[PDB]
């Protein structure tokens, strides 16, 4: 499979280009161009994967996903970008979960150490995912965008972090579906958990900071199953988003430890 | 599709190396678009979606694979579109 492995290489290089141009103001508009011609390809080129089934599955999927997204995007005002991040963003760390959920689920991996990758991708896609939820409802309004504080919340979070952490590394020894469900429902509570205290003004920060999260799980699950689009565009959004969220921090006159935590 | 250990390993640090460096000295004005443009390339998690989708063998495989496949094109579409929109703003008036 020379051919796919020809298309991904392609892919890797438009959207190391598109993301560079899209980093100065003069070349900007065109490197999201650059971009989606990257993304179409990959799309295309996946179709021809071997053992591939369920192509009428995979049609739809693809369809109510992106006509829906598309519709929603052109038709909110344009001060409601950051919130369309959030919710977009939120979307691929939930994809990346999946992608980890099956593989567990089905016992895919022989190698241990492709295991444990595909876990901690697993971790910070749920994270990811309903962090960026608990973001955008903030800044849409169907929550209110204000800090939800409470006794002890700290400790608490602490606490369902480092059971999420203990029962993620027992799947290592143990992999029975009761400890694989109570892992995701853990780091999804988790991400709720962690957005609750982020109010309405320090949010561009913490939307950025779960950019950057479903960015490294998205290469997380490259590495693990091997699929090399996933493994350069994910680690390198994963970097990039690391230094953009310090960047929007300094500009915005903070820590970002102090936002997050 | 894998690749050796050693291999993957070095893609792994010189493509971190690579994105971290590509962000230094962005301006201000850019930050967003420049987070919507990177979130919108985390999109290509739809053909990780896709394989999973399309070597899943039960009714439970199916359905988190359909979902995942939903998800990820959301992200590249939505994703896509949203970009599109804010860079705009890098142009006047017709
Ligand atoms: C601004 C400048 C932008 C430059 C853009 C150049 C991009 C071309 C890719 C377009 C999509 C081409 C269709 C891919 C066909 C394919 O699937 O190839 C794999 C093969 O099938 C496996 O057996
Ligand atoms: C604007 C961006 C572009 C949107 C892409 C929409 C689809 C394009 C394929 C059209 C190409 C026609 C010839 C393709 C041959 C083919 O698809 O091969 C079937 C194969 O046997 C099965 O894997």
């Amino acid at each position: 499979m020379d051919l796919i492995q020809a298309a991904y290489f392609v892919v890797a290089i438009l959207f190391i280009v598109g993301l560079k141009r899209m980093a100065h103001p003069t070349t900007a508009k065109s490197g999201i161009v650059w971009a989606g011609w990257g993304m179409v390809l990959a799309v295309l080129a996946t179709f021809f994967w071997p053992g591939m089934g369920n192509f009428a599955l995979i049609l739809l999927a693809l369809l109510l996903g992106s006509v829906v997204a598309w519709w929603a995007a052109v038709r909110v005002a344009m001060t409601d970008m950051p919130q369309m991040v959030a919710i977009y963003n939120g979307m691929g760390g939930g994809a990346a979960a999946t992608i980890a959920a099956v593989e567990l689920l089905k016992g895919a991996f022989e190698n241990t150490g492709l295991m444990a990758l595909a876990i901690l991708g697993g971790l910070i896609g749920s994270v990811a995912f309903t962090g960026s939820l608990i973001a955008f409802a903030k800044l849409q309004g169907i929550m209110k965008s204000r800090p939800i504080l409470f006794p002890g919340q700290k400790a608490v979070n602490a606490l369902v972090l480092a059971l999420t952490v203990v029962i993620g590394l027992s799947l290592l020894w143990n992999d029975a579906t009761a400890s694989i469900v109570l892992f995701f429902l853990l780091a999804l509570l988790f991400g709720v958990l962690m957005t609750l205290p982020i109010g309405g003004g320090d949010m561009p920060v913490a939307i950025s900071f779960y950019n950057a999260f479903t960015g490294m799980a998205v290469g997380f699950e490259g590495f693990a199953v091997g699929n090399p689009a996933l493994m350069v565009a994910g680690t390198l959004v994963g970097a990039a988003g690391t230094l953009l969220t310090v960047l929007m921090a300094r500009a915005m006159n903070r820590s970002v430890w102090i936002s997050v935590l | 599709m894998e690749f050796g250990f050693w291999s993957a390993l070095y893609i792994f640090v010189l493509t971190c190396f690579l994105g971290y460096e590509l962000i230094t000295r962005v301006p201000v004005i850019l930050h967003t678009p420049l987070m919507s443009g990177s979130n919108f390339i985390h999109g290509v998690v739809v053909v990780g979606a896709m394989v999973v989708l399309g070597h899943a063998e039960t009714g439970l495989e199916k359905l988190i694979g359909f979902l995942g496949v939903i998800l990820g094109a959301a992200n590249a579409a939505g994703g896509y579109a949203v970009t599109v929109r804010m860079l705009e703003m890098f142009e006047r008036k017709p």
